[PDB]
RNA sequence: UAUCUGGUUGAUCCUGCCAGUAGUCAUAUGCUUGUCUCAAAGAUUAAGCCAUGCAUGUCUAAGUAUAAGCAAUUUAUACAGUGAAACUGCGAAUGGCUCAUUAAAUCAGUUAUCGUUUAUUUGAUAGUUCCUUUACUACAUGGUAUAACUGUGGUAAUUCUAGAGCUAAUACAUGCUUAAAAUCUCGACCCUUUGGAAGAGAUGUAUUUAUUAGAUAAAAAAUCAAUGUCUUCGGACUCUUUGAUGAUUCAUAAUAACUUUUCGAAUCGCAUGGCCUUGUGCUGGCGAUGGUUCAUUCAAAUUUCUGCCCUAUCAACUUUCGAUGGUAGGAUAGUGGCCUACCAUGGUUUCAACGGGUAACGGGGAAUAAGGGUUCGAUUCCGGAGAGGGAGCCUGAGAAACGGC
RNA sequence: UUGGCCGGUCGGAUUUCCAACGGGGCCUUUCCUUCUGGCUAACCUUGAGUCCUUGUGGCUCUUGGCGAACCAGGACUUUUACUUUGAAAAAAUUAGAGUGUUCAAAGCAGGCGUAUUGCUCGAAUAUAUUAGCAUGGAAUAAUAGAAUAGGACGUUUGGUUC
RNA sequence: UCGGCACCUUACGAGAAAUCAAAGUCUUUGGGUUCUGGGGGGAGUAUGGUCGCAAGGCUGAAACUUAAAGGAAUUGACGGA
RNA sequence: GCCCGUCGCUAGUACCGAUUGAAUGGCUUAGUGAGGCCUCAGGAUCUGCUUAGAGAAGGGGGCAACUCCAUCUCAGAGCGGAGAAUUUGGACAAACUUGGUCAUUUAGAGGAACUAAAAGUCGUAACAAGGUUUCCGUAGGUGAACCUGCGGAAGGAUCAU
RNA sequence: GUAACUUCGGGAUAAGGAUUGGCUCUAAGGGUCGGGUACGAUCAACUUAGAACUGGUACGGACAAGGGGAAUCUGACUGU
């Protein structure tokens, strides 16, 4: 023990990175960064396991040390850089802009976007609080501190960050009828906006959400990410829109497109 | 606890940072600080119009109630400003598919707002470690009747 | 894969165990052994002892190069490339190995930090540096004091080092220049009073204390320090800024100070632009690396609730060397009997405390299983403990560290 | 929800034509602790008009409209057990979907052309108990309430505090 | 008719049977609850505690040994029946 | 027929037992008490100023307003810093010595048993009315199985006047 | 702090182990005085506990004053 750990055991990794059990004893430990260790996705996992551009973890080093990848417009040459939720990942060569979003299985989608959507991102307001000299600041889910917000911005909301100058462009208030991206647990990757929100003063606020197919699913408020109004997402949603087709319906589609 | 020996102590018992200005005569003559502990637990009036200090009181003192809220029956009031309450429960053994009576005793700080006694069901709320053992302060006393008005000597 | 069978009798029917029967990711051992895949392996017994060798070092255009090194420069007479050594920084607190302690202890799930520390990461963040301004010192840039090194040595021997002489910094120690306004306090210059003023200082951020604000049920009024800044001198003044949390003495801000005064860049690479007082004048880009605070991230510490094997040939245990609580202090990173001082007499237990045993680390889990159970889990993951035993400590964000003392 | 019969698609959409389950409301003497202000009720109340060929399946600026179709405070709370549902619950293992590792133990791969400028599916889910959190029920098993009435109900006294 | 000590007959049932209206309502296994047993010996022994003036009482082992001990009934055999 | 013991052969297992028997692990009254830390001191050195005394060196506008920052030979009345050995006092506390106590293991002359176990000797106590009906509690007596008193039971050899 | 054993009364001061001076203090522990048809004058005593400071670590400073333990025999004991 005696301090911070520097190693991640494979099979002690978060399961949603889809790392193979064999062929290597260790996992890429997420570095310190904007997102938590179990809620992030290291760049080696993205560029070798999700995009298949690198074969080894050495070619992830040979990519990052040519200033190719940039998370949020900044290069981040760390191999184990903890790129997490809503992070825009730009590749200059290949011209590919990705946004790290959850597919409905609870994993990280290989989801391309375009440049006007790559120019910004979203961030769930963690806290609103006065800083020193009286300056108000808001804290986002990637730990960004942005000063002088709109005074209407409260906790559990969402702000649109301009990502060149890290400025709040506009904000989506947290209220009923607004697209909730569930960001943790078994409901990871599910959209659906509302039923209502139940309070529980004391801890662990719960939010009821019913998707396009009218499936209600209760989620804790600390897994809720607001991503738009009714309809009209503020980002490009992944291939499947977070609907949770059951395995009976999942076997129905794959047989519907394996005979063509 | 407005009267009856607030000061019986080697140190001066006062609330921290509550300045009584002696020049400006405001017609209370002692500023008193209170809060609500939250979660619907009312601040009793005998804390407001009483004058105890209790640095570990959830209303007038510097402890914040947070975490588990439990309920239990007071069994022992023989310390000063502390009680132990009995948390009776049933524990299930799966082999017999049956339950057994277990209990745990929890020592709880009692503020001098309340007048607890034994055999009183009481609501207690977690705080920081008050003592070696105590982590809970009485937030609400749940005694109503006690069946004690019908027992004494008769004509 | 919900199965029984052999054994008591002259014979029978039982109770009943013995024996057979089948697994074992369960060890050892005997015999035998051709192919391919897969692969536990000094746990038990001795956490008993250890020869030898290795297991932790690290250099980019970007802290320091006069190697008396090499290549041999690219106005390159300050250097220019490469770079041993050494200084500086960072790491060495991860890994790995083992299971000896350890029976509400660890651990597992579940709370808490409104009870704290946190390198690194990431995001923000610093016009104030003048001692007592009308007693400022280079900022076109401060100082000594050292390594490596040269040379002279001791010891049989150690990753021992001595004396002398050199020399750098992103090491060490000092120390400035980057507006302008407001608002206070002081202040040479108010006649018959709801009668002021150049100037002089201070006001960044750390520290520590005290005090203040951090608000709120909707509206109306006539008296008494109060013409509270009511203008035809009564033409009732038409007026509330304040974030957060379930909850605060929270965040924050202000007033008076306080300090063996912390920080506020005496640092490096590349590119060499542009402007007009052509002076090597003024502005100038992309970085690197430091730095204060607040959040973040990796953590750490303590923590709520509930749960663990056998034993009463263990029924009372804890309280002089804290037991249980209160009050105050000290210590801590902080809560807290953590310790100290004083005061009270508590706290636990037949719902098994206290004690004793364990060839006991805990859990995920494993073997067998109709169902329920029974037994194992030292061991590929997670948490704990330990490096022969104990105890203490330095450094560092992080260790009571052991490939440190 | 079994479907359920134009069988017109040479025994393959459909639907009150219904019966049995499974829920939600309303009323019968029938709690829904509660006043506030943003809803302005499937509008308790229907000025103005039903240009559709006859019905009990298809509407407007409305006469101040039980401002009661959910957001934060109380003259605000009898407590459990039980059971359902759901989060949150490390992976590996176990059960288990997919997939010719040549089979299998395994593994999480893989599959498909025009193989020339390459297209594309996955990596599910269940269980994971006991304790804790929320949630629907209110049988069963407790507990409490008014008997010396210190009882419950009252929108138009406000006293030593507020 | 209430309660009791028993009995008689049958055996629905129960049991291995002898028998039993309880010893039944028991693989169609759950009314409530206390104590005890786990093949025979060693052995109610050793040791420890405890009680008693003591005799002894209560609690109470293990090593080791053993393939049967036992229960009920049948047929025989034998009886100084 | 079966069967009980006394005594005897061989082998094994535990029990009591002088020996304050021995060994490991504790845990603990006490005494001594290393080392590091903090602390009261200390000051070998190893320096930077500066002198009211020669310190052979202008007082940092200037050698008339008692006003303008000012250094070598040595003692220093002026200081100021770093500081090693050593030392006081604490608190943590290794370890040693001694006693008490707990638990486990191990040695012991000998004593008191049990078993293998069927076989030797002696009687025949039980099983038949087993030749004195048996068994239970208790007491006493006996080579001994046992015998006898007292009370019980029927598992009696009597379900019956 | 205290064992075996015990006639349960003892063994027992078992065995063992710490402290003790001086000075300056602190804290308890009394008596007499009194009410309206929310009170302290006054006097006196030596016990006990605690603290600091102090010293060639001395201190029951002379005096005074048990050695203790494990066994065996023997008589119960006090007594003669
Ligand atoms: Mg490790
Ligand atoms: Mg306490
Ligand atoms: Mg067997
Ligand atoms: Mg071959
Ligand atoms: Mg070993
Ligand atoms: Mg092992
Ligand atoms: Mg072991
Ligand atoms: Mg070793
Ligand atoms: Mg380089
Ligand atoms: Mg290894
Ligand atoms: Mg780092
Ligand atoms: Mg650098
Ligand atoms: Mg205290
Ligand atoms: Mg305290
Ligand atoms: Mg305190
Ligand atoms: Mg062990
Ligand atoms: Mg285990
Ligand atoms: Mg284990
Ligand atoms: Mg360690
Ligand atoms: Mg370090
Ligand atoms: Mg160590
Ligand atoms: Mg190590
Ligand atoms: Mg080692
Ligand atoms: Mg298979
Ligand atoms: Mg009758
Ligand atoms: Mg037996
Ligand atoms: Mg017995
Ligand atoms: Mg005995
Ligand atoms: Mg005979
Ligand atoms: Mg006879
Ligand atoms: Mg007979
Ligand atoms: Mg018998
Ligand atoms: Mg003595
Ligand atoms: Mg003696
Ligand atoms: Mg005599
Ligand atoms: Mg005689
Ligand atoms: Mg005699
Ligand atoms: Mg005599």
């Amino acid at each position: 023990a005696r301090g911070p750990k520097k190693h991640l055991k494979r099979l002690a990794a978060p399961h949603h990175w889809l790392l193979d059990k064999l062929s290597g004893c260790y996992a890429p430990r997420p570095s310190a960064g904007p997102h938590k260790l179990r809620e992030s996705l290291p760049l080696i996992v993205f560029l070798r396991n999700r995009l298949k551009y690198a074969l080894n973890g050495r070619e992830v080093k040979a990519i990052l040390m040519q200033r190719h990848v940039k998370v949020d417009g900044k290069v981040r040459t760390d191999t184990t850089y903890p790129a997490g939720f809503m992070d825009v990942i730009t590749l200059d060569a290949t011209n590919e802009n990705f946004r790290l979003v959850y597919d409905v299985k609870g994993r990280f989608a290989v989801h391309r976007i375009t440049d006007e959507e790559a120019s910004y991102k979203l961030g769930k307001v963690k806290k609103v609080q006065l800083g020193k000299k009286g300056v108000p600041y808001v804290v986002t889910h990637d730990g960004r501190t942005i000063r002088y917000p709109d005074p209407n911005i409260k906790v559990n909301d969402t702000v649109k960050i301009d990502l060149a100058s890290g400025k709040i462009t506009d904000f989506i208030k947290f209220d009923a009828g607004k697209l909730v991206y569930v960001t943790g647990g078994r409901n990871l990757g599910r959209i659906g906006t509302i039923v209502h929100k139940e309070r529980h003063d004391g801890g662990f606020d719960l939010v009821h959400i019913k998707d396009s197919l009218d499936n209600t699913f209760v989620t804790r408020l600390n897994n809720v990410f607001v991503i738009g109004e009714q309809g009209k997402p503020y980002i490009s949603l992944p291939k499947g829109k977070g609907i949770k087709l059951s395995i009976a319906e999942e076997r129905d589609r794959r047989r519907a497109q394996q005979g063509l | 606890s407005t009267e009856l020996t607030v000061q019986s102590e080697r140190a001066f018992q006062k609330q921290p940072h509550i300045f009584n200005n002696p020049k400006v005569k405001t017609s209370k003559r002692t500023k008193r600080w209170y809060k609500n502990a939250g979660l619907g637990f009312k601040t009793p009036k005998t804390a407001i119009e009483g004058s105890y200090i209790d640095k570990k009181c959830p209303f007038t003192g510097l402890v914040s109630i947070r975490g588990k809220i439990l309920t239990g029956t007071v069994v022992s009031t023989k310390m000063h400003r502390t009680i132990v309450i009995r948390r009776a429960y049933l524990h299930y053994i799966p082999k017999y598919n049956r339950y057994e009576k277990r209990h745990k005793n929890v020592p709880v700080h009692v503020s001098p707002a309340f007048r607890v006694q034994v055999g009183d069901i009481v609501t207690v709320g977690q705080c920081r470690p008050i003592s070696k053992t105590v982590r809970f302060n009485v937030v609400k006393v749940s005694a109503a009747a006690g069946k004690a008005n019908k027992q004494f000597a008769k004509f």
